[PDB]
């Protein structure tokens, strides 16, 4: 299963996916690391190496296992009343400006259809959808 | 002092010789126990900055740029000296704003440029508005005093302070102008025009060009503006202090005598002044010493016209005005009287000496008699009296003493007659008093003059410090937080050293009544009584003729030389008796109908008695450069002046107390995110208490009031930091989950 | 109404049958003169929405979600009916918040669920806090009235309104509980415990299970809580209004008689009650008619214990209590008295009839005498008196009239004796009055009862409308903006139709004194006097036996049937004389020591005299559903109730007036970006005037005050729109320049 | 001069630059249009055509001339005191969130070195630098 994934991300033929693609692959296989957590295991390089160096599935397996060793409490922080809802506009703002910033498009993709007519998201059901 | 705020990218202020403070930025987190900080400057790249142990303190944190330059300092994150300096400087240089509120005081920085903010339109704009709804302005202070007078049913005072050239007199005149406009006409008596006309009279006789100010006030003034029961102006009464008598007979280079002498000499060719036999200002010894007969932009002849018009408005008849000018011209001619020495202990005035002849005509006295008593003294042992000749040097000094005495008594006569013209027949219902007096001063050489000024300033500072304390105590008492947590600066030990029994002034008076008493024996008396026995008194290490007082603003070394003579202020009685006996000149005898230190102590006590029964309003004027340059600011001189008016200490106290004050509702609303659901009770106040005790373990850092939590410096900033941390971590948890989901969807798409 | 705000993406509210309003979004700009709007809904995609011409109005704008659900409505962009409904609904359903401020009133929505916000801890939390620092709560209203009493040195009232089941009595009891806790012990007399003990007594005799409320108050109550000069409670005095006498003898399906009858019947087996010969509640005609002897969750026997304990605390002796219970049991037995008809105009009580025998033992009267006067009437022409038999039907109705009369007089006796127990020997210094009375009511069939209630409500509404007006007038006068710009709702024309000479009540009294006067002749008198001659009076199109009054809340049709009989409230004097003459039962004669309409007019006048000399505080209770369901909200019923307590009209008025109020400093600071540099004067107020007159041409839209600009609805929103436009355009100009520069640099790089 | 530019942006060989590159070229030659102004002359297409269709220098010349027929007043709007300065942080915020939004990198490129130690930009000199 892990092999069928690694091969699909090689877009050249050298039996190797790019360094910047390593996070994308771990997430494809069901892991949820932060950008800094993947940048730890991959040497913490500069902008030169991220868009150049390449690694094989043999040298990539000890990274996938390294990352593989609640989420509801994250959402509950932006629930200002404790009432099971968060404002989608506040969630769009913080996801695009705080932490490991996401683009407008990425957030718009995951949030579309989950906002009610008062601008609220019922986050227990949203969390189960994104798991 | 919260070390957790000193993270990478955090901006601080560190010392700098040229601008007092300079900005720096952390290139690394401070870890507890670190001996240095890693900093980037503006110029010179990086720096290893040593933190002094024992007194383990980190450098002051910079406020975010967005919070800088507001009309007051109430929304700053960090309150300290660099923040105040920076806020004032930015407002002044970048925005040409000279007025700013700092706590309860208005700070006014002299622009040395005419600004279009004082017209009648602006007076009307401030009338009937709340101070908080308007930009800072001297008119806002005047308006708040006017309104508080009626609302509290109490009298008020406006106290304006600062160095020479800072803007005290300009500020005081704008305050008076404001009152005259918004509370005018109690009748057709034109009361306000008369109160305002006192200004040019007092400036002509009491102001002079010094090196620091072309229009320096050489006296202090308290003017009590009286209001009737409908709060309309009905008149005023003026008291004066510390007239610089020495200026009548001496000027340093570039300085002038009092303005009126130059107004008179510039008018020498007027027909009405023929009998004054006046030369130009370079002709008289008493006006020529500075080599500066003219002030740039002042026409002395035209000012004389204004002075006479003002005198007429205040009811000084043409003949009393001519009398004033006769006496002033007499003083000038007296200064040109020369003595020829006969031997080491005797002198004489030359035959047919024109300056004396003219003096005696002007004063209505006999040449023979005046000549004799200018060159002889009457002494008096217990048994009998006798007459001795005096040396040329002693004759010269006695002649100058007479000139000073004449002028000081003429000055007092004019003030008295101004007061008569401004007197209301019906007793005032209330008043607003305006005080414009010398700020704290120290030079390389300090003498009796500086000592009296700095004494007055300790008393005025004490009123200020106690007013601030009383206001603070009231805030703590309303919140049921112990008022014994409040600090204040105590001027009383300095005051006792100056004015109490066995103190400096008492010892001076006692030495003055001893025949053999001198500056040298007085100095030894000071040492015997106070050296090693009063922490505020020191002796210089290389002098036996000086003493040091630790005043509120700085230590000041005073030279003893001349203290006894200045305290005594002796004038030869026989010389005065000649003037008093003038037979056909009505004004002159009217001028002559305790030591200086004792009289000053009494008059200062009477001023403070008046002021202590008012609510004071403070204006702190700052002279931003020493050269009268338009909008030019020097940081070192600015900080010096903020110290000398008590502002830096006030700010230090506020910052070190409990400056952050939040309702429980405000606290709960902002920091709910820091709370576990289990700790949230229906009682929100009880929740905040329980939670805060867990978030900040040191109970020194906050106090629980009836409606508010009081926090020491840095505590809200720390809570803001951990709040941001909480939001950041929660946001990252959501982000990583969404990134995982997005990639699982993309991977299913490429699979298919 | 500013058309410029109706741009693409702008959210509006449009009509919807099921939820009153529903959200919609513009898919295109509104251009002036457009006949429709292009809208997207939640469901059903798109819609062409017709705007009615003549009354050319656009649909209300939605507030941004971020502004929705706050503790008051002061920060809303748009104030209108949909905004109020939405803010209340969101707070109630999404957040379980039942209390919200709406202008000067507290809105309280019945949760039908116990909430943990009423304990002693919460009472202490509200004590000594500002209303603005706390979440909305009934305790906050009580605290503000308590503080205002001392601060204004004026008496206060708390007026609680709403439909049956809305929460009036719960709210009034929490207010009383609050006062009892925070201003307790004037002595060891346990005053507060006694005031509180009046509650269970009054509820037992004055409350009953109806279909709308298991504990419905069938009377209005005003209770004046007295305070001494240190603002401690010293007692109280109670007045009652509109007791529902009919309930004593009749209940509709599912409804009970007054609680006390079921407390008594449930206690039938107690030894002390043996002589009452009580059956269970299904045994008596007067308690069984509803088929509902038990209320879910109420133990009537245990409530009896509580009632007796309260009576003892208020000084009602054991023997007076037994007397009360004897009279109540007597009323029950009286209801079981049966008549046998003899012919169409005569009847008789059967021999040895147990219910009458028991009634006569309990009341201490003679069977023979009572039997006779239950079956005969004494008439009286001018000349002589005579006695006639009566029909079974008339005997039954007269018997019920007696039962009602006994109960009403027992009720009044208890209230009087409660007042004696709560009376202070020293006159109160001040008071807070609490009013809990029927809200505006209308059903399919409205009669005299509803008419009196709606009359009381017009008077109470008038006080409210005038209070709001006076507060508003004061705001305009302080700003020197003409107070004649203020609108208000005038209840006086309705009030005149009801209570003035020749009005409805006066005509009713006049018809009642005519021998041949009837409901039918009265109806014709109403028509003769008022039809076509008072815009508030109408006749139904298909009836000659009804009339319509346009009240503040709605038009109400009243049926004339029974108005004269209810106004007269006749009881056979001979029956009362028998009870009065009871020889050995002390309580009974104590009960019997103008028309109903006239007496109600007088008592309402006395209530308003009291209330008009207080400062009122309003609580508007809303019953959010008709089935006692926990946290369940119906929009139509909610809006109906907001109309019926005057809130929708208040909001309409505020919104159509000048709701936005900005200081000149606030305006200049925000909209400086809209100004040309040439228009900026030193006088900032004058600048704002000059600029605003150019930005908004219609002078109807704003007024210049002394310190503030007042704006009509939509004007600040328009300025915010053009401000955003200005910032957007300036930003785009900078962006295009930077994009050009960036590309010129990239092009030089690829060239090289 | 205009020809030497057009050729440099053809990254294929067909004698034609992409549709999305048309704005970039006009700006390279000294013009300062807005994104909407260039999207007007280029047919206002969807996301399909922008990354597909191609045009020649002959059919591109009537667009360059169309666009070719003060800036200080734009800056003066964000000068809250009228004192010749704007806050660089406010300028970063509005340039990345209002109008035709620019990326963090684009703004950081143009603004670097122009902010003083109080976070202010003297915008007369900044404007002359970007012209
Ligand atoms: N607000 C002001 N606007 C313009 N010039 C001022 C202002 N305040 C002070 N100055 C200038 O500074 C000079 C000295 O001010 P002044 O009030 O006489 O100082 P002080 O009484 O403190 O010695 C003035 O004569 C004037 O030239
Ligand atoms: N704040 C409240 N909390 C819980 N239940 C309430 C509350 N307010 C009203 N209720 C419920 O509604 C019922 C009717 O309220 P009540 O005050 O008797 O209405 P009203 O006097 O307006 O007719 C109460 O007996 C109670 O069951
Ligand atoms: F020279 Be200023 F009047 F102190
Ligand atoms: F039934 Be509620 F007391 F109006
Ligand atoms: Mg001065
Ligand atoms: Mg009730």
């Amino acid at each position: 299963e892990f092999k069928e994934a690694f091969e699909l991300f090689d877009r050249v033929g050298d039996g190797k996916i790019l360094y910047s693609q390593c996070g994308d692959v771990m997430r494809a296989l069901g892991q949820n690391p932060t950008n800094a957590e993947v940048l730890k295991v991959l040497g913490n390089p500069k902008s030169d190496e991220l868009k150049s160096r390449r690694v094989d599935f043999e040298t990539f397996l000890p990274m996938l296992q390294a990352v593989a060793k609640d989420y509801l409490e994250g959402f509950r922080v932006f629930d200002k009343e404790g009432n099971g809802k968060v404002m989608g506009a506040e969630l769009r703002h913080v996801l695009t400006t705080l932490g490991e910033k996401m683009t407008e498009e990425e957030v718009e993709t995951v949030l579309a259809g989950h906002e009610d007519s008062n601008g609220c998201i019922n986050y227990e059901a949203f969390l189960k959808h994104i798991l | 002092a919260a070390s957790e705020l000193y993270t990478k990218y955090a901006r601080v202020w560190i010392p700098d010789p040229e601008e007092v403070w300079k900005s720096a930025e952390l290139l690394k987190d401070y870890k507890p126990g670190d001996k240095v900080l890693q900093l980037r400057l503006e110029e010179g790249k990086d720096l290893e900055y040593c933190l002094d142990p024992k007194t383990k303190e980190l450098p002051p944190l910079r406020n975010p740029d967005i919070l800088v330059g507001e009309n007051d300092l109430t929304a700053l994150s960090y309150l300290h000296e660099p923040a105040v300096l920076h806020n004032l400087k930015v407002r002044f240089i970048d925005s040409k704003l000279i007025y700013t509120y700092c706590g309860i005081v208005l700070v006014a920085i002299n622009p040395y440029e005419q600004l279009p903010i004082y017209g009648e339109d602006i007076i009307n704009a401030y009338s009937g508005q709340n101070m908080g709804d308007m930009d800072p302005h001297i008119f806002a202070v005047a308006e708040e005093a006017y309104k508080q007078m009626a609302r509290d049913e109490r009298n008020q005072s406006i106290i304006v302070s600062g160095e020479s050239g800072a803007g005290k007199t300009v500020s005081a005149k704008y305050a008076m102008r404001y009152f005259a406009t918004v509370s005018g006409s109690a009748s057709e008596a034109n009361v306000e025009e008369k109160v305002l006309a006192s200004n040019p009279i007092m400036e002509s006789i009491g102001n002079a060009k010094t090196t620091r100010n072309d229009n320096s006030s050489r006296f202090g003034k308290y003017i009590e503006i009286g209001f009737d029961k409908r709060y309309r102006i009905i008149g005023a009464n003026m008291r004066t202090y510390l007239l610089e008598k020495s200026r009548v007979v001496f000027q340093a280079e570039e300085e002038r005598n009092y303005h009126i002498f130059y107004q008179l000499c510039a008018s020498a060719a007027l027909p009405e002044f023929k009998t004054l036999r006046l030369g130009n200002a370079n002709y008289f010894h008493y006006t020529k010493q500075g080599g500066s007969p003219v002030i740039d932009g002042i026409d002395d002849a035209k000012e004389m016209v204004n002075t006479r018009q003002a005198c007429t408005l205040l009811g000084i008849s043409d003949s009393y005005q001519m009398g004033i000018f006769r006496i002033l011209a007499g003083i000038l001619h007296l200064g040109n009287v020369e003595f020829a020495s006969r031997d080491s202990d005797s002198c004489a005035i030359p035959p047919k000496h024109d300056p004396l002849t003219i003096f005696c005509d002007l004063m209505g006295v006999d040449y023979e008699e005046m000549a004799h008593w200018l060159c002889h003294r009457k002494l008096a042992t217990a048994t009998e009296t006798y007459i001795k000749p005096i040396s040329k040097l002693h004759a010269i000094n006695a002649r100058d003493a007479l000139a000073k005495h004449i002028y000081a008594n003429l000055f007092n006569w004019i003030v008295d007659h101004v007061n008569k013209a401004l007197h209301s027949t019906v007793k005032q219902h209330s008043f607003i008093g305006v005080l414009d007096i010398y700020g704290f001063e120290t030079f390389e050489i300090n003498s009796f003059e500086q000592f009296c000024i700095n004494y007055a300033n300790e008393k005025l500072q004490q009123q200020f410090n106690m007013h601030v304390f009383k206001l603070e105590q009231e805030e703590y008492m309303k919140e049921q937080i112990p008022w014994t947590l409040i600090d204040f600066y105590d001027n009383q030990p300095c005051i006792n050293l100056i004015e109490a029994k066995m103190g400096v002034l008492d010892l001076l008076d006692e030495e003055c009544k001893m025949p053999k008493g001198s500056d040298d024996t007085w100095a030894q008396k000071l040492y015997n009584t106070h050296l090693n026995k009063c922490a505020l008194f020191e002796k210089p290490r290389l002098s036996n003729k000086a003493f040091i007082i630790k005043h509120f603003a700085d230590k000041v070394e005073y030279q003893c030389e001349g203290f006894l003579e200045k305290n005594k202020d002796t004038v030869y009685e026989e010389q005065i008796k000649v003037l008093k006996s003038s037979k056909k000149f009505k004004l002159l005898p009217e001028l002559f109908q305790k030591t200086v230190g004792h009289q000053f102590r009494n008059s200062l006590h009477l001023l403070m008695e008046t002021l202590n029964a008012t609510t004071p309003h403070y204006v702190r004027c700052i002279k931003p450069n020493d050269f009268k340059f338009p909008f030019t600011f020097d940081e070192k001189r600015a900080v010096q002046q903020l110290r000398a008016c008590g502002v830096l200490e006030t700010i230090r106290i506020s910052a070190a107390g409990f400056p952050s004050r939040w309702t429980y509702q405000e606290f709960f609303s902002r920091y709910r995110v820091l709370m576990k659901q289990k700790d949230v009770l229906s009682d929100r106040k009880q929740t905040c208490k329980n939670v805060l005790e867990k978030l900040i373990l040191d109970k020194d850092k906050y106090q629980f009031g009836k409606t508010k939590i009081f926090f020491r410096a840095g505590q809200v900033a720390y809570l803001e930091k951990i709040r941001a941390d909480k939001l950041r971590a929660a946001c990252i948890r959501i982000q990583k989950t969404i990134r995982g989901w997005l990639m699982r969807k993309k991977y299913m798409r490429m699979r298919r």
